[PDB]
């Protein structure tokens, strides 16, 4: 499993695979390891599945509730808080969660929290979690800038993602990827990896220890 | 030191077609090598369309399958007849699986029906709670041998056209019904061949919009 | 987690690291103002730590507008070991280490009290939390004076700062005094 | 301990011996295992000491109420008592228990209830330890209808073997005696019987 | 119940044509001694069913308990309760399935595993196994623990098929669980040579035979067998 | 405990121990407010007691329930003293939670919300 | 387990007059992907050998039977065949009993003096398996079952063949996670021996 | 796996199944069981499958030297003795589980043999994961007196029920006979009740569409 | 198991069951455990059945070589024979093991030899996991210069008991009979000894 | 333990970590010239590579003596995994993992291999032990060329070293070519 997500001018960009192991057998190659929490707002996956996606829909049942109380739309500091001291009420019970929500307000612009299950809630700006974290957060960290465009922002994303899986045998499957702007999360699509690896490797003439 | 969990064997298979769905399971109970009987149905239509399975501990699977029957009919007592959807069935029943987060069924679940657009649809569990909607899905003992064959023969995966150097893979087309029910077919005898809980019987579910029609053929029983 | 305090004839200093637990690239700060002349800073397991400070600093905020008035540090550090000391018995304890820095205005001195997660509390000229006082303790024994300034304490942390990135990124340095509590930018 | 109970043409024997032990120690030569629960409702207790004696005070104390409200209760009905505390609370106890009652429509009557909590009437009941080693004898030698001395013979002759055989028990023999005459006490020495 | 002390063996069962025929020994034993002799573990509920407990006896008893008070409940302002309104083996089977689910869902499980057979009202066979997990199953023949072991080769000889029932008579089955029987005190070590026998008819009514003995055995062979290899 | 129905409805539809506690009020002190273009000014009168009263100590009436929050009222001063004091604690609660602190119309709503559950409880007043 | 430190997968099939064996090229420590060029085929003559398990193991396996099979030409001055070596490995394998070599075996031949094609499979202590169809061995064992009970035919050409045991060995890798970073296929003939490198997914 | 052996009149039968599973994963739906010591003395092995393999090899060997040596026959007392040695030397460390039948110029025997070293000696036998059905069946029908086509029969019928009933044994049945003068007679897969059907369809692909990187020629 | 060996006034007799398992299974109704060691030698086997065969074994070898070499061994040299193995060996083997002989000079000898490596002769001995039934029985009915009907009787009633209580002990009753006169064997069927 | 390896054109460049594990103030060689154009450097547990590269260098200097003849980076390489294949079998088996780089003389061509303590041997481009791979191998996948020359070979090595230090002192660098064994005092 490998998740990263990270902010820049043009917003916020939200990588993931989609490989799910049962030990040596893959289980699924289609598993979806983002959460739609609400139109606004972006939760990743990691760690247990049903704690994750259980939580982050509860989370936006609770983030819809504030909504129509306080007539606006909820910050994503409230919500990570709101999340973290559900998590932080269950510590010692088992719940395993590894988790980045990622959102855009008009006050704190593009903003990004992990929320672990152990009650750690760091505001950050590149976040990379799972077993292939640190070839994708080598690639991420090579070539992150802050005045990257939208196009390349989403082409490091997947870079970074395909960078892990080569390499990480519980990674791979597919790519999902992400884009969170102030007006919502669009959606850029699923790419195969076995098809991505050729053609990145046709582009860049990079992984030259592959034969093709 | 009690254990109060077991194990039961058995293998379920779901695939979604373009305006049909199929579940189809195995019908051998077995504890560990002896056979507690050679016809035990575990694929059940729990009403308005929508066929269930849960394999595994077959106590769990059963109080699973009796809670949800349950809930659809109180759904309908308290929404005027209503007809549940499958993503709201899958919702329920995650919320049914969650419940029990520190005391778990000890079951794989897959459910099958239709869509509110008339296609096939099916969906998976985890024994935890957490779900997905597939277009195709084993579980249970035979699992890992049945998957890699629905993924070369449905998918059609690794399969190229001939004469393009690898470069055209084989297009996807529709199956038919009875397409797919011959490779259920050819899966659970493969399976029957080579893993020693399957056997004896299978019993397919078939759902369209005209609703659920049952077949049934033998396995060989040793 | 590196967490220092020394005091000096005028004030109190504290010195924490700024480093988290993983794969991120931030600038964490580990330090509440409990009250405009009361500074905690804290150490041990992540998420007990900002839960425990967190709720630490409401209720004495609470006191405060409550009252109208400014608890003293030594109240303060009272009321935190008496927290620690109820958590230790409980079904799930706090693995907290704090150290608090204050400027009591009615006695016009400063104060710096060291606790760990027993609720163990020790009032100091200078004290640690974790590994940096094993590597800290020979300069602080052979360099400190009770009527060191401010500059000449923030000389000796340097140095004490200096050892610890020996033997291994930075740290966030605040002053509290009788103006309140500050945070070094020059450092 | 080597504990039984034995029914005959008048009524119903109790016996025991009287050694307890904490391992290799006997800490009390001179022990009463035959507890009464009613006038002619005894028992013979094995296990552990603190829980049978617990549970004799409690069926003595439920009995005494019954009796108060409802009269004399039957030998079924002490047996059910010790039962239901014997059953339910079987996790944290360890008593087997021989119910020994004599009333005039029924005469006299045996009741076994073993580690687990569950009851069996019987024409006559052994247990304990020492049970074992005379488990082929008693059944090779108990009748029915038999009159008070050969009851009597029967019961020292299979407890002394117990005795001889087992090192958890020893000391003298007790035993009493329920019938329409009543209630009858009666003890056996060492000398007595180890001549046999 | 943590572990059992008190112990019965296998019940047997088996379908034919008309009803069921089911089978159990009067032992109970306490960890390899053979202490009670004359524990009846059939326990006839009405006049359509019989239900065969194997396991804990204690528990068994209890069981034993809960079945009279459903009787007794049942009987309650209820005018055709010797009619209609009487109680059938599906209801017994779903009754005892829930309590030993609940009670297995609770860390504190009946140490048991019982057979329910019978005939339901409208002359259909019933039989049907749950055991101290909860789990539930149904087959044309059923056993439990040893017996579920040699019993069931030998009765699927018989029935083998759902379609092999209508052709299976009462004589047939009767003498295939008799041979069960004898095989099962043959070869299982905490058996007893007296057992009891239940046939539930749909025309005829509830024949219970107590104090059936394993018959004529073959034992003579044992005096050609001399000491083990070489010897003689 | 005691749940006795103190506040139920008469039959023309009113609420008494409401209109009462209107009366109470009416008792109290007169306490005004006024906004301007960037300010509100709370006015207080103070009661003409007794020429021997410490004004160091007593209370002032107007509460400040946070740094940028104020409070006065009318009416009862202890029943007045309980609902500060349940102000300040949501308050506290509320800057903790959602980490921003509370607005004017949300400390307003939670007091009135106090004050409507205190009319439709049983067993008070 | 140390059979399922380093992964692998090796099949072997039989075909009309033809045989047919293949392997997966990944080598890999835990889950960190080291070498896609380990091959697991080995061939001593005309005799080929797949092996599965611990790469140590395999290395060691191949160089001692290298060693036997030369030994076993020059004094017996002829090729050793697949059905004598099978017996060789079997007893090889059986003189560790107890401090046992984690492998997977499997020997795929076509008999100089008969022609019949020749397959087996070995468990880890030398119990050897025959099979008519086919022979399958690694981490990936219960996929390739399942893809060959479904895919292989009684008689086949070797340009059938080739596809069936490519397709069943690609398939098989792509649902285990410690196979396949590459894939080699060798079809054996009476008088030739065709090798292929397949294209795959390498993730 | 299911073995049975069973006496005659004149002789002697032992029968097996043909299944070798590891785990719940079918290896060998065709193994042989029946493994031969000499001429007239078989071994049918249950437990460990290299464990019984090697060890009846290694008996054999060791027999027919001794045959050579004495210039006799061998006798099943003489593989007895030395199985049972070499298996408790081990203590229990080889899993075989024999059933050892033969004829000699003494006569038929048929023992059983355990992997600690304990032998018995009876007339009908049965060992491996189905015997418990097994010896039921031949608890049922063993009669002290059998003709050579009963005793077939019946050791069938036992292998039949281990093969209907047990989850580890399955597939063919083996027989082999051993009669006092007459040579032994071995019946592999005397009976095949276990055939699969036709698939529905073939799954043959079309040539070219597995996608190759490079071919070359192997020189052997 | 339930073996025994009994002296009598003409020799001795070596008793025992028949029923071999392996836990709740019977793996052998008629199994034979008494094993010949010498002509007028031989001995009742309890424990662990490859450990005894292999004991027996290395006996029968060593008494052929001592016959071969010095003349016919006493009962007591078998036993010590015996004892070496069990002793030396202890650590490893589980053997509890009777020995019985007969010669001309001292009739009928019978030694026991149980875990641990000990040796007792006894007038006659019993073992087994079936024996801890009839300790009573057999100690309240063993006489000395007891006919042959009157031995037999003996033991057949103590292994009816003992074949009755342990669920480990059954099948059928064989005997052997030492004496001047040479070697007898007797069997004894379910049918004859459980009408006792 | 900083071990890692690339092998361009000409050449093998070796890097191995300068750290010692307490309290010492020293720059430590990992690396044994096994021959004038083979050298070999190892990681593990201490005490046992030091002594597993002695060994392999005295047997190795003993063979050359005795034939009057360097043997090829290959055969060198299938000796120290004869020798770790051994060891893994024995009572006390080296914890150690080796990188061997050459230049065949022959076949003029250099030469890298990669061996754990199992006795795994893979001949590689670049190779690495430990932790290095994971945090080195997404740059040498993207960066690496076969015919680079020995400049862009350090270049790269340097890149690898700094993202090394950066998730944290120095490294040696050896480089193996037709000229024989030298040490990098620029980098």
């Amino acid at each position: 499993t490998t998740t990263l997500a990270f902010r820049f001018q043009g917003g916020i960009i939200v990588a993931v695979d989609s490989r799910a192991t049962a030990g040596n057998w893959v289980a699924s190659q289609t598993v979806k390891k983002v959460i739609e929490i609400n139109p606004f707002l972006l939760g990743t996956m990691a760690g247990g599945a049903a704690d994750c996606q259980f939580w982050e829909t509860w989370l936006g049942s609770q983030c819809r509730l504030h909504e129509l109380r306080e007539k606006e739309r909820i910050s994503v500091a409230a919500a990570s808080k709101i999340l973290s001291n559900l998590v932080y009420q269950y510590k010692g019970a088992g719940l395993s969660m590894g988790t980045m929500i990622c959102g855009y307000t008009r006050k704190e612009g593009p903003t990004i929290y992990y929320v672990d299950s152990d009650g750690t809630r760091l505001k950050g700006d590149i976040f990379c979690v799972g077993s292939g974290q640190t070839f994708a957060y080598g690639v991420l960290d090579s070539n992150y800038k802050w005045d990257l465009s939208v196009e390349d922002a989403l082409y490091l994303g997947k870079r970074s993602i395909l960078a892990a899986a080569h390499r990480d045998a519980y990674s791979g499957g597919s790519v999902n990827l992400y884009h969170v702007t102030e007006d919502g999360w669009i959606y850029h699509g699923n790419h195969d990896v076995g098809e991505l690896f050729w053609k990145v490797k046709e582009e860049e003439g990079s992984f030259n220890n592959v034969i093709g | 030191q009690f254990n109060p969990y077991g194990d039961n064997g058995g293998t379920i298979l779901g695939i979604a077609g373009e305006d049909f769905a199929v579940l189809a399971g195995d019908t051998r109970n077995i504890t560990d090598y002896s056979i507690n009987s050679r016809y035990e149905p575990k694929v059940f239509d729990c009403g308005d369309n929508i066929v269930m399975s849960a394999n595994g501990f077959a106590a769990d699977g059963d109080a699973l399958v009796k809670r949800f029957k349950n809930s659809v009919k109180w759904y309908h007592f308290d929404h005027n007849d209503k007809k549940l959807s499958i993503n709201s069935a899958a919702r329920n029943i995650q919320h049914l699986l969650y419940g029990k987060r520190f005391f778990p069924y000890y079951v794989h679940t897959i459910i099958a029906g239709l869509d509110e657009d008339g296609k096939g649809a099916v969906y998976s569990f985890d024994p935890v709670g957490s779900y997905e909607r597939e277009q195709c899905r084993a579980g249970g003992a035979a699992a890992s041998l049945i998957m890699p064959f629905l993924d070369n023969q449905v998918n059609f995966k690794n399969q190229y056209e001939p004469g393009t150097n690898g470069k055209v893979k084989k297009p996807l087309k529709y199956l038919s019904v009875e397409e797919v029910i011959k490779l259920v077919r050819d899966s659970f005898t493969s399976a029957t061949e080579r893993h020693i809980q399957v056997g004896d019987g299978l019993e397919i579910l078939i759902v369209t919009k005209d609703g659920v029609r049952k077949e049934f053929y033998e396995l060989k029983r040793d | 987690d590196i967490i220092l305090g020394i005091r000096v004839q005028d004030s109190v200093i504290l010195a924490s690291s700024k480093a988290v637990t993983g794969i991120s690239v931030d600038s964490d700060d580990k330090t509440r103002q409990l009250s405009p002349h009361t500074l905690m800073s804290f150490a041990g397991e992540a998420g007990d730590t900002v839960q425990f400070a967190e709720y630490i600093q409401a209720n004495i905020q609470l006191y405060s507008i409550r009252e109208d008035y400014e608890l003293s540090p030594q109240a303060v550090s009272s009321f935190v070991r008496q927290e620690l000391a109820k958590s230790i018995r409980s079904r799930r304890p706090y693995q907290v280490n704090v150290l608090i820095g204050g400027y009591d205005k009615k006695k016009n001195k400063p104060e710096l009290y060291q606790i760990d997660y027993l609720g163990t509390k020790v009032e100091l000229p200078y004290g640690a939390h974790g590994y940096s006082g094993f590597y800290t303790f020979f300069l602080l024994d052979h360099h400190y004076r009770p009527d060191m300034t401010t500059e000449e304490g923030l000389d000796l942390l340097k140095l004490c700062v200096q050892e610890l990135e020996k033997r291994m990124k930075g740290v966030i340095v605040k002053i509290v005094d009788k103006d309140g509590i500050r945070q070094v930018d020059d450092f | 301990t080597s504990i039984m109970a034995v029914t005959f043409k008048d009524g119903v024997i109790l016996g025991a011996d009287s050694r307890t032990t904490t391992g290799a120690y006997i800490a009390n030569r001179v022990t009463d295992k035959l507890t009464r629960v009613h006038d002619k409702i005894w028992c013979c207790r094995s296990g552990s000491a603190a829980d049978t004696q617990a549970i004799a005070d409690i069926v003595q104390y439920h009995l005494e109420l019954y009796t108060s409200q409802y009269g004399t209760p039957s030998t079924e009905t002490a047996a059910s008592v010790f039962k239901e505390l014997c059953y339910e609370n079987k996790d944290n106890l360890t008593a087997g228990i021989i119910v020994a009652g004599y009333d005039d429509k029924n005469k006299g009557e045996v009741y076994t209830i073993p580690l687990g909590g569950s009851v069996h009437k019987l024409p006559y009941a052994i247990a304990g330890s020492g049970s074992t080693f005379i488990y082929g004898y008693c059944d090779k030698n108990f009748r029915e209808n038999m009159s008070k001395e050969e009851t009597v013979d029967f019961i020292k002759h299979s407890l002394s073997q117990a005795i001889k055989w087992d090192g958890s028990s020893g000391g003298v023999i007790r035993m009493v005696v329920l019938t329409a005459a009543g209630v009858e006490r009666l003890i056996f020495y060492p000398d007595e019987y180890e001549q046999l | 119940t943590q572990q059992p002390i008190v112990t019965g063996t296998s019940v047997i069962s088996m379908k034919y044509d008309n009803g069921v025929i089911i089978a159990a020994d009067n032992l109970g034993s306490y960890g390899s001694l053979l202490r009670f002799n004359g524990v009846e573990r059939l326990i006839p509920v009405g006049d359509n069913t019989v239900v065969g407990i194997s396991g804990d006896i204690s528990d068994m008893q209890h069981i034993e308990r809960l079945l009279k008070d459903l009787v007794t409940e049942n009987a309650y302002d209820n005018p055709l309760a010797d009619a209609e309104e009487a109680l059938e083996p599906s209801y017994i089977f779903e009754y005892l399935a829930t309590v030993m689910y609940q009670r297995r869902s609770k860390m504190n499980p009946l140490w048991n595993a019982i057979i329910v057979a019978g005939v339901q009202s409208n002359g259909d066979q019933f039989l049907r196994y749950v055991n101290l997990l909860g789990v539930t199953y149904s087959s044309p023949t059923l056993a439990t623990g040893f017996g579920a072991h040699m019993a069931n080769p030998l009765l699927r000889k018989v029935v083998d098929r759902e379609s092999d029932i209508p052709k299976t008579t009462v004589q047939v089955a009767e003498e295939a669980i008799v041979n069960a029987m004898r095989v099962l005190y043959y070869r299982d070590a905490r058996s007893s040579r007296n057992f009891s026998l239940a046939i539930i008819d749909k025309n005829t009514g509830l024949t219970f035979k107590k104090n059936l003995q394993v018959e004529n055995m073959k034992w003579d062979f044992a005096k050609d067998i001399k000491g083990y290899g070489t010897q003689k | 405990g005691y749940d006795r129905a103190l506040s139920i409805f008469s039959p023309d539809g009113h609420i008494f121990q409401v209109e009462y506690a209107l009366e109470a009020v009416k008792r109290g002190t007169c306490a005004v407010g006024v906004k301007g273009k960037n300010c509100v000014v709370l006015g207080c009168e103070r009661r003409s007691t007794l020429k021997l009263q410490d004004t160091r100590i007593t209370p002032s009436k107007v509460s400040k329930i946070d740094s940028h929050v104020v409070l006065s009222f009318s009416g009862l001063n202890a029943d007045s003293r309980i609902l500060i004091e349940k102000a300040r604690v949501e308050a506290q609660s509320h800057r903790l939670t959602l980490e921003d602190p509370v607005t004017v119309e949300y400390l307003t709503r939670y007091v009135a919300g106090v004050q409507q559950r205190y009319t439709q409880s049983g067993g008070v007043r | 387990d140390p059979s399922s430190i380093n992964g692998g997968i090796v099949v072997a099939m039989t075909g009309k007059d033809c045989v047919a064996i293949a392997c997966d090229l990944r080598l890999g420590s835990q889950s960190l992907g080291v070498s896609n060029k380990f091959e697991k085929i080995f061939h001593y003559g005309h005799v080929f050998l797949g092996i599965t398990g611990l790469a140590t193991d395999v290395t060691t396996l191949n160089e001692m039977f290298r060693y036997k099979t030369n030994l076993y030409k020059l004094k017996e001055e002829r090729a050793i065949e697949p059905e004598t070596f099978t017996q060789l490995v079997s007893s090889s394998l059986y003189e560790r009993r107890f401090g046992p070599y984690f492998v997977g075996p499997v020997v795929a031949g076509i008999n100089s003096k008969s022609g019949k094609p020749f397959i087996a499979g070995f468990d880890l202590i030398g119990c050897i398996d025959e099979a008519k169809d086919f022979i399958v061995s690694g981490t990936a064992s219960d996929q390739l079952f399942g893809m060959c009970e479904s895919l292989y035919e009684p008689n086949l050409e070797p340009e059938d063949l080739f596809e069936t045991i490519s397709q069943a060995l690609l398939n098989a890798a792509d649902r285990d996670a410690l196979s396949g970073w590459g894939a080699v296929v060798y079809i054996i003939k009476k008088d030739e021996v065709v090798k292929r490198y397949l294209k795959m997914r390498q993730d | 796996t299911t073995i049975v052996g069973v006496k005659f009149n004149n002789g002697v039968v032992i029968a097996a199944d043909t299944r070798s599973t590891q785990g719940p994963i079918v290896a060998d739906k065709n193994c042989a069981k029946l493994h031969r010591i000499s001429p007239k003395i078989w071994c049918a092995g249950a437990g460990t499958a290299a464990d019984t393999e090697a060890v009846t090899q290694l008996i054999g060997s060791n027999i027919e030297l001794h045959s050579l040596y004495t210039s006799r026959e061998p006798r099943v007392v003489s593989a007895l003795q030395m199985l049972k040695q070499h298996l408790f030397k081990y203590q229990g460390h080889i899993g075989a589980y024999l059933i050892v039948a033969g004829v000699d110029p003494t006569g038929s025997h048929l023992f059983s043999i355990h992997a600690h070293g304990s032998t018995d000696v009876g007339y009908y036998l049965s060992l491996g994961s189905g015997s418990l059905a097994a010896m039921a069946v031949l608890e049922s029908h063993w009669k002290q007196d059998l003709t050579k086509e009963e005793a077939i029969k019946l050791a069938s019928d036992a292998i039949q029920a281990g093969i209907w009933n047990d989850l580890g044994s399955g597939s063919n049945v083996d027989v082999c006979v051993m009669e006092i003068g007459k040579d032994a007679e071995y019946l592999r897969n005397y009976l095949t009740p276990n055939v699969r059907e036709e698939k529905q369809k073939s799954y043959k692909f079309p040539r070219g569409t597995t996608a190759v990187l490079k071919e070359s020629i192997v020189n052997i």
